[PDB]
This record gives structure tokens, C-alpha cells and sequence, in this order.
């Protein structure tokens, strides 16, 4: 267990993933973790399954029930996947395929086929039963910031870079980018409820709501001081987004893109965060300042 | 051969990884010294108050390892010219950070990436680092081509352009120059050149030559595969490595291992491959290994005397001599006719004859002649002198006649059939032989044979950013800050461009039979330029007629095969000018002199105006 | 071991010569370059006319032996100031001629004779080839004792003398000192000094401390002869050599063999025999054998960043750690009754922790002295606090408290029991130790103890006209031309001569319980001197109170065994200054300051007047 | 209030001259040093043998007045860049000689012509001639507006041309422009700018902001006559007098009187009465009369 918790993933049960990487000191890797008491977390020894790993975690995302998709510093995607009852946590596959540090995955429809995002510039999809990339496109002309997964559509997802660009995607076209138009887009998440819905988060700590019909921006809200890091909608069937900040910072959002919630208790920064299944009210954050902390929701 | 590193963005552990790339088979590691992920804060509470350590410990290798096998790397998330305040602010902190610790681990070299147009402030914050408390280099990453101009043309509304644009083509050039023009030319800042699967036109790679290129960096992406399963390169990419083993980069290996059945080592080997199947070195080199690019000034040979191993070096240069003897042989059997075999001795005089390579080459000369001819060897330098006569008494005997003396002064027993010199810079007349024999043709029959017979100077213009920053790092106290750029230098030039076709300049015939002889000159010429480019300076070259059809020449296009003993010549400028592609490039050159020396002054007409350069000779004059 | 050579005045065969004493052992011959006897004419005629060759030929060595092999020597007849205009004119030409012959062969060295007092017109010839054309060496053969001063007393009606005269036996010094000046101190003149049977007064011998000696000559005659008929040399001779190979002076035999039963190589063996039988290098010998008299400019600590590799270096003083360890111990000892042993743990604060060398020798204090401590490490330098960060969670634990920061500005969570810094330069304040624990005391409990308690610089007058030419040497662009001579130099003072006792300059204690604290100096130093002598600068040297009677020290007399962690300090002059037998130098300190910088300022105000060194900080300071 | 000087190119008797132009009113003189029309030979024998003297005498005036009220002028055949090798090498040594000349009576400028685009032989034995030996001043005349562009068009096969170029029309100041920087912007070349009968766009004339101009130079020809008969100018070349009175320039009368019925202190005193019919200075001008230009280095009050 490293300091540097990166990535914080309930599953339906409502067991608590964690990975979490050393980002100084004298070995550089990471670790993934789960936890069946989410109030155990980060205790190491009251966890139920762990691992160690070659290199730290940048990004992470459950495959269904057992599996775990990983975007390695290393450039490998990894799949591991819980085994002997959920007590060991075993590599399926590391596949070096990216020629530099892979910043995001994010699990397709399906769920059999999933898309990474790197600095290397390139966008990949994968085969998750096959364990080999299917389609390599470099569309942007800088690092690959972030990777979403329409929800209900295995052909169709976003990506943002450092080049500035938001493209919507969809595999059935030849060219199957598309530009829809401003500071650098850090992050990403559709709308659960509306498909054409989704939002972004600049470096200077603006969320934005945006239809792809219209491609134009239907609000825009300074939330935080600083980058935003991650954007989360509550399960709820008229949720609640969730930001996440640089400032060290969470707040929670409606519909309007006003504050109904807002956390100072991280005293670095805040890297993820997932909504409890079994309360849709709680929300559990994780920082590098190794806390993981767990919100209630008006 | 190939000296070789390897670049990694992730290293779990420094001395596991450290050992693997060695045993790999590199020279040295390319790495971060802070996380790549690691995003510090400087300003803004809590997050700045982030408990250490904030990297890893310099204990962690020796000192020795540091120093020669860790380049540093900036992290990728530090962005000076940011258009948020906040980020640049805090950029400019963490950049500050990164390479003061470099330096403190003694790095030898560091890698800074220009991803954009605008390096600004980040141009600034290094600028301020170099000027504050070493040799340390600084590597800048450049892209050959934008990642933008070779993206895939997948964007359905923003399709890639199929149009050329020339300059558009070499933006990244542009990049580069601005960046170390900001910088006022730092040597201590050079380019690592990033090369991709997809190579641009031969016009932008040229637009390379002659810029600090230290290292040259290789995706394993572009790497096709072979039958075998061996990573290897296309024909062109390979044509770029053997350009790039010509200015002994060293190459970066970057990017995961692709060709997974195969090694890593596999990669290199390709590498090591070219290296020896380079095409074998010409004659001319082999010579100048050591001398490229190397700044001589060049010495008054009238004024000073010339050391004993000087002249050892240049009496071994085997066309030269050969050239000389058969200049001479053949004038003889032009002079005496077969039946005048015995009657007729022709009266040889080789002026300026140091430890007599000419005597000897006029004796090889006669023998095979089958013609008689009586010798005079004339040398000023006393100490040379000294060599001939101990030649003279030990083995010539006296059908030579050792004159201690200048030509000038010389007053001869008997006139000359044929004159014999050997007085040519690398610029022809820049030594001074035109006034040498002008004062010496007095003593040559009035149908007599001067060797050589004719010689003129040629001039290019030529772009080098290295060579320009090496004149400028010749300053010198108790003169004129810019002296340095006002005289030639003799350079084996090497890392350059020549941006138009040699052009003769200046020419002078002997004897001179001109009542009213005049050894200056003034001469106007114009290079058409087809590239955009950066003049810096005009090299120059000379051709010499020894006799009919027997010919020297340094000039590249006709240049005597092996013959060593002339380097090019470099004029320089002052102030660097900007051509555009189409533009006339308008030279002006003097010979000018009086009675106790001679100089060049010259200037840039088009299309600007340089200063007249070295006037009145007040940086540099050759004394008579 | 022994770097030597012969010297030679009868060379038949350059070739069958120089393998004779290749063969012999030596690494080098010294000869004529004309015949010894073969005097020439430049005027006269007819005698001018001679017929050459002149001498030998070039073409008989190899460049590389020429190079290496053969130091040339003045041919004996020439005497350039010659009372006879005629002789004085041909002279001048003939040392021209020889001289440039040398220059033309690429002699590695040249020798040439002083013999009497007046050698002007010598040296104007010297001078002028000096500065004509090298790095050529001349070497200025001078008796240690004068041939007048060590005749046989055989003539009846001229007695040799039988009272001494001082400075009259110091006669020859004094021809070289006004040859070199003259010459306007070249680092191209150096002295080949040439020893007799008779030595003469110690005084005489140390008048040549401090002088470039390249070579020593040793002739045959002076080499007494042991029962199994050996050459040797008396025990003072021996003295003589051993001063000698500290200087690592090539030695050179002259003469024929007067053991001719024994072999030439038998005296090359002798000196071969006493360089092993040296008296075995001390703990600080073997440290600074590559920086004897190597000049460094002291950097500031508190401006600056110390690198990795520097701390390293000094981590590793035995004697320095193991006094501060037992400092530390004794005044825990001091201060927690054994009685209080657990309920007392002492509160210790590092105050300029680097990588944590009195961190590690407090700990281990603490262990030896069964005591209890609590541990901050307080250091600015935030390279070194990212080594401190990876020691303190790998290993020291909560125990040490890392705290990254100025001592000044730190605000600290409780007071200290100890500080303990290590912030002392070579003169003892140079590197304001004062005003940092000054801002630090602030939290020192009010019967706190300072480690260390006090220091003391101290100063000597030295006579060096090698380390004088080496800061001379030390001009720089675009600064003042005399910049040089007012800064302070690190230095291990190597070749020079002390010319009285070192003395207390400035002295701190600290805790400073004064209200108004200044730490500005004022200081009068008077050196009683007895010998004649020339003035270069001073050098420094400190010692320190850690504890009680626990101290370091650089002074030479109380120099603490082994340590290398200091080298000495030289304070230039611009102008050296002539000291008679008897005089006192009078010697002016300032310590000065503003709130930005500090700074030494100085004079010397007897014998004679210098000018104020480092007026307002002027050439150097030292920032805050 | 205006110094100003009298151009000739003309003189039969130095004193007579000196003295008429002093009577008029002018402050000094221009003038040739050899006879305009006095072509001298350096190689070629025999011509190069015409026995001397090459010009008349220093004796003819006091050092005062070489050195305060005569300002020399290059002779119009000298011609450095010729395309003829011969006339080129003539003209190097004639215009050393010139010069060198100039030095010797100590004169306070000289006169050389920029008429074409290429000067560049001329400003090599210029800057030599710099380098050689003072702070005297080189005044380089510069047409405001190159002969060529104001030609009357009577050419019937050679139309002068109607579509503006805009930077054809500035191509003197390129002149001026290459000949300063083959100088090495020496401080002792400025400029004299002449001042044609028709002006250019305001572009061309704002062209020379900033530049060294020493003098301006006004043809007789340029003046409009009133009704009573006087010389005057036209608006046009007011505002421009205007300007150059801020730049306190020397104005050089040139040419023969074409008012006869008037006289040529006329012409001056049409300049005099401009320079006091000045629009008066502002508050914020009368301060900075001295210090226009001056540099100062700020020094930290802290
Ligand atoms: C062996 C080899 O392959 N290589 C490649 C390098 N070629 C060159 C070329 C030039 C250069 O361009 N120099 C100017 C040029 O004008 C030169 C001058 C000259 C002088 C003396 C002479 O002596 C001839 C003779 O010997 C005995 N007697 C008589 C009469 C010949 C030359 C030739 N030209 N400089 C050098 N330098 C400087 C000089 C160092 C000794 C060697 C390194 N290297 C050496
Ligand atoms: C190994 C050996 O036998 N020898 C003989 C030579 N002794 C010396 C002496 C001096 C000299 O006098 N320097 C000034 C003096 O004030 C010096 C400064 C200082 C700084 C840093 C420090 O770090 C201590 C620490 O390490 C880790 N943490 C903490 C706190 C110690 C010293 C000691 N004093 N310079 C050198 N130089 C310059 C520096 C080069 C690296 C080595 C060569 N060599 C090397
Ligand atoms: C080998 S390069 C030219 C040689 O000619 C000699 N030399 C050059 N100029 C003269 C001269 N004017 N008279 C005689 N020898 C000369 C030089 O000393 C050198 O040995
Ligand atoms: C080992 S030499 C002195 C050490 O003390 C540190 N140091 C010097 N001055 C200060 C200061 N004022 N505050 C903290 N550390 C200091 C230096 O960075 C160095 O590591």
C-alpha cells in the first residue's frame, strides 16, 4: 500500500476498489486493493484481496464483477481478476502496446471491449477476450487527457486532450472522430439518463454541460480554483454530478450546474470518487493525502 | 560506434532498470528525476504543503552514474507558456525545481521538450538557470514534424490538409530557432531531433544542416519488420541515420518493445548494423576526423617562420607533389626539343622552398624527363634553410643552389626558364603569393614559365548556426569585442549547409606582363538561394592551373582526390541574415592593401545590408 | 618516480647520444642546438659570409623526439650584455637566431645562463621572442652560489672573504628577481637552480621558497664516494633533494664521470634510491597532491546550493565526525545527570543538516553517552532535505524532525537544548557562520549550548611569486583588470615560504549574549620578520572550540591529523613588496557588511603602504 | 534662430565669395575644394603627370573660418561604383584625396551624394577614410525623391509611371538606409536631405523620423513667388519646415536667383519670418529644450 491513492471503484455488492501508486521515494509502482468494509479502507491488513504491481496505477475500472482494467505508468494496459474466492488478485494479461504512460481506460457497453488513452498520444481499443488491440488511431496532436465509454453504445465514446480537442467518436464511420466545440478539457463524463448528454472540466476549474446535437455549450459554471480532475454522476435517476479538483477540493452539482455540496476535508489532492450502490447518498473520495473519506449527501 | 541511451517515463526502480538497459547494451538512460505524475503545488494551501520526500534520493547511484549515464527529463505536466496564470506561475517554480536538481545530481545533459510555437517564458526561466551558479547541456526535444501535421486524417470535420505549404512544412524549425535565438545562442542548448514514421520533404530535413544537433531520437513505432521478425528501417529513414552518423549523434531509443519475440538489443543492433555499413570513408577522409569544424586563424607564412614539424606534415601529401612533378615535366619537354636533349639545361628556381619537396619533385621531374636543368632553391625562413643545406652538401650536391633569402630581395646570378612556388592559402592569393612573385618575375626569362601559372579563388555562401557560435565564442580581451568576426579562420567545415554554387572571385595569372600591376580587387557576386535558410558566413575554396592541363583544386565539385593540404576557408558575419526561399544572396569582396600589408573587407548587399566587414584591415591584416 | 635528464656539451651524434642515455635512464637530454664552439658573424664581412649549413639538421629526430627529448641550451660565447657594443650587437642576433632555431624544432625547453648581476639587454631579447610567433619553456640557469663566492682562496694577493655578508650571499636570487621582473614575471621563465659541493647558509636556501624551480642541476664533482665505491651525496645535500622532490623539479647531472669504475646510471640510482627512501606522505598528504597551489574561488553557501557530489566528498572526514561525536557526548554528559538519565530527553537541533552527517554523529552520540534526544534537521538546501526525507522514513524515523528552511526564518516548535552546525569556512567566518547562528539563537534555551562554541581565524604573511603569477594569471572580460587580487582564494599553499608566526585575526563565540550585536571587524596585525624576502598575501587558517576541550584546526602548528575538509585561504596584494631582514609587516583586517552581503577588506601599512583591497565589496562579497 | 548656409558650386574668388554670402546673411558655406570640372588622373600617363597645383591655397583663409564656415562638397565626377573598372579605381583615389583634403583645412563637414541605389565602393573609402587619422561630419545628400520618380513626362516611348508603389516611393531612405549600415552607423555620417518641388506621400516623409538629419537642403526652384514678387513656399512645404524646425537642422540654400527683381536674402528671410512664426511652445516644451533626446540612466531612490 502506497501513499498515492489514484482510483476509487464500488461495484454492485458495494466492495470498495482501490488502486494507489508510490509517486516518490525509492520505488515507483502501485497496488490494487479491495475492500469489503469500505470503512476498513486504507487499512492495509483488514482488507479481503491485494496485489502488487511492476509499475503505479494511473487509471483503473471494474470489468463487470471480477475483473480489473488497469492503465500502467509502464505503457501496459493490464487485466486482473479476482480469484481463490476473491482473496487473490491475479494478472489475466499485460499487454505493452502504448509507447508511453497510459492515463486512461474506460470499459465499453458490452463490457467485452474496452479503449485506452495515453501520452503518447494515441487512442486504443481493445478486446478484453482476446487480449489484443483491435484499432490504433491517432486522432489528436497531444497527450490523451481522457477516455468515456458512452454508456449503452459499444461503438460511440469521448476523448480529450492537451491539443485542446473534444472528439466524439463513433467506430462506424471511416473517419470516425469528430471535433465539437476554450481552456485544455481534463475531464469527461456522459449523462447516465440522456444519451447526447455529457460534461467536461477545463484546467482552469470550469465544469461545462454540452448537447452533441447543438455542440453548443448549454452552461458553464467556475466550480473550482483549479483543474478538474474527475466528474461523477450520482446513481440516483435524477443524479447529482460529483467534481473533483486540484484545489483539493469536492463539490456536488444539480441539474444547474450550482453547488449543493462542498468537502475541504482532503488536504491534497482529490483523484476520484464513486457512489455508494447500497446508499445513493454516500460518496467516498480518495487523495494523496491517503485519506479516504466518506461524504453524505444532502 | 554508436554511442546510444535509451529513454524510459517509467523506472519502478533506478538500479534494477539502471542494470537492465546496460545489459541491454546503452550508453546511458534517459529518465525523470521527479515522477512524471507527481503534479506539485508551490502556491496554493493545502496541497503545498505536501509532506516530502518530493523525489527520490541522489544516494540511490554514485556520483560517477550521474554524472555520465542519467539524462534528466522535465516532467510532461510542466507548462511555462500555459495561458492560465495559475499553471504558469506554478510551471515556472516546478521547472526551476527540476533543474536545479538535475544539476545538483551533476547530470550531464537534460531534456526540455517544444511542443508549440510560443517557448517564451520557458526559454526565460532556462535562460535564467544557465546564468546562476557549469557544462551541463540542455537537449531540447524537437519533432522533425509537428504531431499535428502527421496525426490520421480521422476527424470527419477537420480533415488534414492536402495542399503543400513550404514554410509551413518546416514550422518546427521555427520552433527551435526561436527558442535559442531567445536564449542568445547559449551553447550550452542544443536540439534532440525526434523522428517519425512518416519523413517530410528533403527540404525540411536539410533545413537541419548546420543547427546543434546532440542527439537524434527513435520511436520503435517506426520500425518495419523483416521476413526474419527483426525490427528494421525504410530505405529513407536509413538515408537520415548515415546523414546523422556523419555528425556522431548520439541515438535515443524511446517507446516499448513492439517486436516482442525479439529483444530490445535488436532495436540497437539495427543500429550498430548501419553503423559499419556506412560507406567507407574517401581519401580527404580519414583526414580531418579530428579537425571538423575546428577554427584555425590563419598565419602570416611572409611575416613568421614556419615550425619544423609544419612543414613535415604537408611535404607527405601525395597528389600535390605529384601534380608539381608532372606540371614540370611536361613544361620541360614543351621547352627543349629532343635534338637540344644535352645542349640545352634549363634554369629551374623554386621560390619559397622550405625542406624542398618542389627541389625533389623538380629533380623526379627532369629524370623522367630525360632533360637537364640547373637548380636554384630560395627560402627565407633561415631555419629551413638549415634543412636544405645539409640536404644540399649530403645528397644534391651542387646542382642546386640553396639562396637564403626572400624572393623579393633576391638578386639572381642568372634569369629563370621556369619559376616553381608553392605560396596558395586556401584562398589562393590570401598568403600573399601574387606580391611574393611580382617581386620575384624580375628574374624569369622574358619567355620564361611561372608554376603555377594561373589560380582563383571561389566563395559560398553557407548556413551553420554551430560555426557561427563558435566564431562568436572567440572573443578576446584588449580588442574590439567583434574582432573575431571580421577575419577568415581554415575549418575542415563539416556541420553546415552551402546554400548556392561556389562562384570564382578573385584570379591572378603569372607572369603578370600589366605595366601597371595592381593585386587588388573588388568583385560583386550574387548566389541564387532556393531554400529558407540563415547565412551566416561564405566559405571559401581556390583552383590553380600548374601548367596546361595539370590542375590543384580544393573546390568540392572538382576537388583533387586525398590531397589534404588545404582546409576550406571561413568568412564570416557579424549578425546572421534570414533567406527566403527565391531570394538572390548579393556578396561583395576587396582585396585591399599598401605597402606594409594586405586584407579582405566585405559585405552582404542583399537582401540586406551587412556592415562592411574588417575595414581598413583593423581586425586583421597579412603583413608583406 | 624521479623525472631526470643530462645534460651535454659535446654531441658527435644526436642519434648515438640520445640513445646512450636512453640507455643510461634518463628521461630527457639538455644540448647545444649550434656547436658550442662554432661562433657566428651577422656583420662583418667576411667572416658573415660563412658558407652554411649552420648547424644540424631537423630531419635527424623525429618532431615527437624534438618535442619530448631535447631541451635546447645557449650556445656559452653569446653575451648580450657584453661591455663591447660590437659583441653586445652580434650577441643579440645570435640569441635571436638560437632562440628561434629552439622555437622552429619545437623544444619542449631552453636554457639559458644568468652569471653575473646585469643580464637587461638579455632579458629586452628575451622578452621580445616572448612575445613573438608558443608554450615553449625557457629555463634561467642559476647558481645557488655564486662561482666568485665558492672559488679556491689560492690567489695570494685576492683572499676569498671570512666575514659574512646576508645579503651578499643572496646575491644570485637576486639576479633572477631582477631578470623576471624585468621579463614582467612570463610564466614562460622558470628556473633551472645548479648546486655546488659547498651549500651555503639555510637563509640562502629558503631566499628560493616559493620560486618556480622547473629543474635542479647536479654536477658529478659534487658526489662524495662510499666504501664500495658508489657515488652519494652528504646528508645536507640529501636534505636539499628531499625540499626538492616535494617540488617535483626534474633533476639534471652534469659533467663527465668521475666514477668511471661505476656507471652513469650508478648517480642517476642514487636519486632513484632517495626518492623511494622519502620519508613516508602524512594522512593530509595524499589529499591535495593533484590541488597543490590549484586557486579556487570560495562560493557562497548561503547564496548558493552545495551539488551531491561536493557533500559527498566531505561526509567522509574521519577526524572532523568523530570530534564532533565526542563535542556532542561530553555535553550531553554535561547536562543530564545520570540520575535524570530517562526523564530528560535533550532537545537537538542540526542547523545546516546537508545530508545528515552531525545528524547520524548526534545520533551516535547519544547511543555512547546513554542519553535521550530529540532531533530536528534544519536545511535550506532543499536537494539535500530530499536526501534528508528518504534517510529520516527509511531509517532515523520520528526521532529526527526534518525541517526544510533558512535557520533565520525558521520558526521553531520548541527551543533547543544544542545547536550544532558545521557552517565554518577555511577562515573560520568566511562562510557567515556568524550571522546565520545569529538568527538562530533566538530558540537556543537560555543556557543552551552552541556546537561549536567559538572560532578564531589566523593569518601569515607568505612569499609566493608562483601562486602570485597564478592569480595574476586570473584576469577575466568585463570585469576590473585587477579584479583578481581582491577576492580570497581556497588553496592548498604548496610551493611558498611563511615569513612569520600566524596570528589571531577575528573571533566569534556563540551563544553572542550581547545586546548589540555587530559583526564587523577592525583588525591590526604586526609580523615580525627576519629574513629578506618579497611579500605575495596572506594566508588564513582557523581553529575552533566544538566543546570544552574538543577542537579542529587548520593552523599547521595545531592542525588536526588527517583531516582534509579545509584547505587554507590566500589573501593576495597587487603589488608584492620587498621585505629587509628585521622589518615587521604590518598587516590591516576590516570584516565588512550591509544588510545584503558581507566582505573583507585589507591593507598592508609597513613596510610600506598597499592599497585597500576590496574597497566596498567592490570585487567580491559574500551574500546574505 | 535659423542657422542656416548658402550652397554654390561656383566660386571664382573664395574672400569675394565668402564675403557676398556673409553680406546676404548666411551663417556658412558650401563649396567644392577642387574645381567642380577639374577631373584629375591617378594611373594613366601622361595626364596623371599635370604639373600642379591641384587647387588653391589654405593660405586663402584663416584656420577660424575653414573650420567654422566652410562645409567641403564632393566633386560631382567622382564616382566610386562606376561600372567602369578604370573610372572606379580613378574615383577611389580622387575622393581620398578629397577628403583627406577636407581633414587638412579642419572643415566641420563635407558633402558626398547619395544619386542611386548602389554606393557600396563609396562607403568602403568613406569608412577607411573614418578609420584614418577626427570629429568631423560627413553630410550625405539624399534626395527626398529620386530624380527619376519626378521627371516631367515627356518622354513619349518612357511613361512615368501612375500606380503608386509604397515602397517604391521611399526607395532614397533604403539608399540612405544600406549606405549607414555598410557604415557601421559611424556617428559622424548624417544626413542632408533635399527637398524637391513636388513632395511625396506623407509616408515617404515620415520615413525619416528618427533619422540624423543635419541639414535640409532647399532648391531656389521650389519657391512659389507672391503678388508683390517675394519667394514663398506652399503649405505643403511649410508643415514640413515646420517639422524640421522641432529638429533644429541647418537649411542650405541652393541654386541661382530666379526673383532678380528681388534679392537672396529674400529667400532666407522667408525662413527667418517661418522660424518665429512657429506655433508657440507648449507648457511641457520649454522644459526638455536641453535635455531633447538625453539619455539617463535611472537610479534607484530605495
Ligand atoms: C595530414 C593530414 O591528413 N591532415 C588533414 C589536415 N590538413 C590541414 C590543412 C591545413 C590548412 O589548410 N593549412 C593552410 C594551408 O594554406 C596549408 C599551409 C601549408 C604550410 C606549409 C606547407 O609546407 C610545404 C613544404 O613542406 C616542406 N617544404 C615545403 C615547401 C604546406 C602548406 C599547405 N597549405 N591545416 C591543418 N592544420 C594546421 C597545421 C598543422 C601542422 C596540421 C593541422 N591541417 C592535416
Ligand atoms: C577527499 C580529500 O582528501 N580531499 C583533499 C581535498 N580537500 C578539499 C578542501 C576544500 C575546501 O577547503 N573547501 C572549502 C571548505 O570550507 C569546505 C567546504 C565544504 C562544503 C560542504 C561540506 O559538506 C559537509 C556535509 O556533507 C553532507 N552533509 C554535510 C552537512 C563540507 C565542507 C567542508 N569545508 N575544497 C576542495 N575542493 C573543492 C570541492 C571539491 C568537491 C573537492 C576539491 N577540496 C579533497
Ligand atoms: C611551403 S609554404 C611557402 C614556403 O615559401 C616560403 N616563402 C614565403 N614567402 C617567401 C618569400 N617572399 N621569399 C622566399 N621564401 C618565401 C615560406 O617560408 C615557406 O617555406
Ligand atoms: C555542509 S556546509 C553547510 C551546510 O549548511 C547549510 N546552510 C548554510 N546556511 C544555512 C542557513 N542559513 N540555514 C540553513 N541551512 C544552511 C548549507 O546548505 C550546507 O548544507
Amino acid at each position: 500500500m502506497e501513499r498515492q491513492l489514484e482510483a476509487a471503484r464500488y461495484r454492485s455488492d458495494g466492495a470498495l476498489l482501490l488502486g494507489a501508486s508510490s509517486l516518490s521515494g525509492r520505488c515507483w509502482a502501485g497496488s490494487l486493493w479491495l475492500f469489503k468494509d469500505p470503512c476498513a479502507a486504507p487499512n492495509e491488513g483488514f482488507c479481503s484481496a491485494g496485489v502488487q504491481t511492476e509499475a503505479g496505477v494511473a487509471d483503473l475500472t471494474w470489468v463487470g464483477e471480477r475483473g480489473i482494467l488497469v492503465a500502467s505508468d509502464s505503457g501496459a494496459v493490464e487485466l486482473w481478476e479476482l480469484d481463490e474466492n476473491e482473496t487473490l488478485i491475479v494478472s489475466k494479461f499485460c499487454k505493452y502496446e502504448h509507447d508511453d504512460i497510459v492515463s486512461t481506460v474506460s470499459v465499453l457497453s458490452s463490457g467485452t471491449q474496452a479503449v485506452s488513452g495515453s501520452k503518447d498520444i494515441c487512442i486504443k481499443v481493445w478486446d478484453l477476450a482476446q487480449q489484443v488491440v483491435l484499432s490504433s488511431y491517432r486522432a489528436h496532436a497531444a497527450q490523451v487527457t481522457c477516455v468515456a465509454a458512452s454508456p449503452h453504445k459499444d461503438s460511440v465514446f469521448l476523448s480529450c486532450s492537451e491539443d485542446n480537442r473534444i472528439l466524439l467518436w463513433d467506430t462506424r464511420c471511416p473517419k470516425p472522430a469528430s471535433q465539437i466545440g476554450g481552456y485544455l478539457p481534463t475531464s469527461l463524463a456522459w449523462h447516465p439518463q440522456q444519451s447526447e448528454v455529457f460534461v467536461f472540466g477545463d484546467e482552469n476549474g470550469t465544469v461545462s454541460l454540452v448537447d452533441t446535437k447543438s455542440t453548443s455549450c448549454v452552461l458553464s459554471s467556475a466550480v473550482h480554483s483549479q483543474c478538474v480532475t474527475g466528474l461523477v454522476f450520482s446513481p440516483h435517476s435524477v443524479p447529482f454530478l460529483a467534481s473533483l479538483s486540484e484545489d483539493c477540493s469536492l463539490a456536488v452539482l444539480d441539474s444547474s450546474l450550482s453547488e449543493l455540496f462542498r468537502s475541504q476535508a482532503h488536504r491534497d489532492f482529490v483523484r476520484d470518487a464513486t457512489w455508494s450502490p447500497l446508499n445513493h447518498s454516500l460518496l467516498t473520495t480518495v487523495g494523496w493525502d491517503h485519506q479516504v473519506v466518506h461524504h453524505v449527501v444532502p | 560506434r554508436v554511442s546510444s541511451g535509451r529513454d524510459l517515463n517509467c523506472v519502478p526502480e533506478i538500479a534494477d532498470t539502471l542494470g537492465a538497459v546496460a545489459k541491454q547494451g546503452f550508453d546511458f538512460l534517459c529518465m525523470p528525476v521527479f515522477h512524471p505524475r507527481f503534479k506539485r503545488e508551490f502556491i496554493q494551501e493545502p496541497a503545498k504543503n505536501r509532506p516530502g520526500p518530493q523525489t527520490r534520493s541522489d544516494l540511490l547511484l554514485s556520483g560517477r552514474d550521474w554524472n555520465t549515464l542519467i539524462v534528466g527529463k522535465l516532467s510532461p505536466w510542466i507548462r511555462p507558456d500555459s495561458k492560465v496564470e495559475k499553471i504558469r506561475r506554478n510551471s515556472e517554480a516546478a521547472m526551476l525545481q527540476e533543474l536545479n536538481f538535475g544539476a545538483y545530481l551533476g547530470l550531464p545533459a537534460f531534456l526540455l521538450p517544444l511542443n508549440q510555437e510560443d517557448n517564451t517564458n520557458l526559454a526565460r526561466v532556462l535562460t535564467n538557470h544557465i546564468h546562476t551558479g557549469h557544462s551541463s547541456m540542455f537537449w531540447m526535444r524537437v519533432p522533425l514534424v509537428a504531431p499535428e501535421d502527421l496525426r490520421d486524417d480521422i476527424i470527419e470535420n477537420a480533415p488534414t490538409t492536402h495542399t503543400e505549404e513550404y514554410s509551413g512544412e518546416e514550422k518546427t524549425w521555427m520552433w527551435w530557432h526561436n527558442f535559442r535565438t531567445l536564449c542568445d545562442y547559449s551553447k550550452r542548448i542544443a536540439v534532440a531531433l525526434e523522428i517519425g514514421a512518416d519523413l517530410p520533404s528533403n527540404h525540411v530535413i536539410d533545413r537541419w544542416l548546420g543547427e546543434p544537433i546532440k542527439a537524434a531520437i527513435l520511436p520503435t513505432s517506426i520500425f518495419l519488420t523483416n521476413k526474419k521478425g527483426f525490427p528494421v528501417l525504410s530505405k529513407m529513414h536509413q538515408r537520415l541515420i548515415f546523414r546523422l552518423l556523419k555528425l556522431e549523434v548520439q541515438f535515443i531509443i524511446t517507446g516499448t518493445n513492439h517486436h516482442s519475440e525479439k529483444e530490445f538489443c535488436s532495436y540497437l543492433q539495427y543500429l550498430e548494423y548501419l553503423s559499419q555499413n556506412r560507406p567507407p570513408p574517401n581519401a580527404y577522409e580519414l583526414f580531418a576526423k579530428g579537425y571538423e569544424d575546428y577554427l584555425q586563424s590563419p598565419l602570416q607564412p611572409l611575416m613568421d617562420n614556419l615550425e619544423s614539424q609544419t612543414y613535415e606534415v604537408f611535404e607527405k601529401d601525395p597528389i600535390k607533389y605529384s601534380q608539381y612533378q608532372q606540371a614540370i615535366y611536361k613544361c620541360l619537354l614543351d621547352r627543349v626539343p629532343e635534338e637540344e636533349k644535352d645542349t640545352n639545361v634549363q634554369v629551374l628556381m623554386v621560390l619559397g622552398a622550405g625542406r624542398g619537396p618542389l627541389v625533389n619533385a623538380s629533380l623526379r621531374a627532369a629524370k623522367q624527363a630525360d632533360r637537364r636543368i640547373k637548380l636554384y632553391a630560395v627560402e627565407k625562413n633561415p631555419n629551413a634553410v638549415v634543412t636544405l643545406e645539409n640536404w644540399q652538401f649530403e645528397e644534391w650536391g651542387s646542382q642546386v643552389t640553396v639562396v637564403s633569402s626572400d624572393m623579393r630581395e633576391w638578386v639572381a646570378p642568372e634569369k629563370a626558364d621556369i619559376i616553381v612556388s608553392e605560396l596558395l592559402g586556401s584562398f589562393a592569393d590570401n598568403e600573399l603569393s601574387p606580391e611574393c612573385l611580382d617581386g620575384a618575375q624580375h628574374f624569369l626569362k622574358d619567355d620564361g614559365v611561372s608554376i603555377p601559372g594561373e589560380y582563383t579563388s571561389f566563395l559560398a555562401p553557407i548556413s551553420s548556426s554551430k560555426l557561427y557560435n563558435e566564431v562568436r565564442a572567440c572573443r578576446e580581451k584588449d580588442r574590439d569585442p567583434e574582432a573575431q568576426f571580421e577575419m577568415p579562420y581554415v575549418v575542415r567545415l563539416h556541420n553546415f549547409h552551402q546554400l548556392s554554387a561556389p562562384q570564382p572571385c578573385f584570379t591572378f595569372s603569372h607572369p603578370n606582363r600589366d605595366p601597371m600591376i595592381d593585386n587588388n580587387r573588388y568583385c560583386t557576386l550574387e548566389f541564387p538561394v532556393e531554400v529558407n535558410t540563415v547565412l551566416h558566413g561564405f566559405a571559401g575554396y581556390f583552383e590553380t592551373v600548374l601548367y596546361q592541363d595539370i590542375t590543384l583544386s580544393i573546390r568540392p565539385e572538382t576537388h583533387s582526390p586525398g590531397m589534404f593540404s588545404w582546409f576550406p576557408i571561413l568568412f564570416p558575419i557579424k549578425q546572421p541574415i534570414t533567406v527566403r526561399e527565391g531570394q538572390t544572396i548579393c556578396v561583395r569582396f576587396w582585396r585591399c592593401s599598401n605597402s606594409k600589408k594586405v586584407w579582405y573587407e566585405w559585405a552582404v548587399t542583399a537582401p540586406v545590408c551587412s556592415a562592411i566587414h574588417n575595414p581598413t584591415g583593423r581586425s586583421y591584416t597579412i603583413g608583406l
